[PDB]
């Protein structure tokens, strides 16, 4: 469970 | 086996997320399912 915010570059 | 763009990363939540780099988008279903 819990998404996790994307930024990955 | 995922989608072109999509990165396999095991989290330590005993689960692979899925996660496409140029869009920018993060998925927990394996996004052939949700397109």
């Amino acid at each position: 469970t819990a998404p996790p915010e994307y930024m990955e570059a | 086996f995922l989608p072109k763009g999509w990165e396999v990363r095991h989290a330590p939540n005993g689960r692979p997320f899925f996660i496409d780099h140029n869009t920018k988008t993060t998925t927990w279903e394996d996004p052939r399912l949700k397109i």
